[PDB]
């Protein structure tokens, strides 16, 4: 199956990009809720395209694509530092999810990108430290720790890496969609399917969370849950 | 790393 070739490629940094475009604030949508736990639109989308799409340093066009500087003189772990385009040879072949979020020493991205697979540099393997389906958040290096948390009340921007192009910082204010439970409040955006792992970053580089699990709705708009850093619940002693 |  998979979990045998999942390569990283830095494209940008996890930060507000000056390409700030107001496109969110999308009012009331109707999304088809699957048994309350899941939520989606009943329209089969298909849009596996981000990494490559031009001779942009990172690439190969054979296996995967990279931008990883782990050096033989003093290195051990992997750290390209920032917002990554990411692509595996697995599941349905050679396809890119896009956004891999590594800040300081912690790599923290979405769960729905996988079912808890291992990472690498096209034939050099590195294991993640955490995977959680509930919040839809995975970690590498250790337990995730930032600070900020976005929720439907304040306005933010989503840092979505474009296919073959620059990190599209889209200004996304709170949105919501109608539900069997009444309404869910989330990030409602009229735009192309934003990259999986897109960090929720303010103009001042605040919050720096993650776009949650969602779908291309109206076969045109992209609406997804809000994911944020609650700080990793280390109830257990880290050593003793 | 696959779809989105």
């Amino acid at each position: 199956g998979s979990a045998a070739d999942l390569e990283l490629e830095r494209a940008a940094d996890v930060k507000w990009e000056d390409q700030a475009e107001i496109s969110g604030s999308s009012p009331i949508l109707s999304i088809t809720i699957s048994e309350d736990g899941s939520m989606s639109i009943k329209n089969e989308e298909e849009e596996q395209t981000l990494g490559g799409g031009g001779s942009g340093g990172g690439g190969e066009f054979a296996g995967v694509l990279w931008d990883v500087p782990s050096p033989p003189p003093v290195g051990k772990a992997e750290l390209e530092d920032g917002a990554y385009r990411i692509k595996q040879k697995g599941i349905l072949g050679y396809s890119q999810i896009g956004a891999g979020v590594y800040k300081e020493g912690t790599f923290h991205t979405m769960w729905h990108v996988t079912r808890g697979a291992v990472l690498m540099h096209k034939g050099k393997r590195i294991e993640p430290s955490w995977a959680d389906v509930k919040k839809d958040l995975i970690s590498y290096g250790g337990g995730w720790k930032l600070e900020g948390e976005w929720k439907e009340g304040e306005e933010v921007q989503v840092l979505a890496l474009e296919p073959g192009k620059n990190p599209r910082a889209v200004q996304t204010k709170p949105g919501l969609f109608k539900t069997n439970a009444g309404t869910i409040g989330a990030v409602s955006l009229d735009f192309s399917p934003g990259t999986s792992g897109s960090p929720i970053i303010d103009k001042k580089g605040k919050v720096v969370g993650l776009y949650g699990n969602g779908v291309v709705t109206r076969s045109g708009a992209y609406v997804s849950a809000i994911a944020q850093t609650e700080k990793s619940i280390e109830d257990n002693p880290e050593i003793e | 790393l696959k779809r989105x």
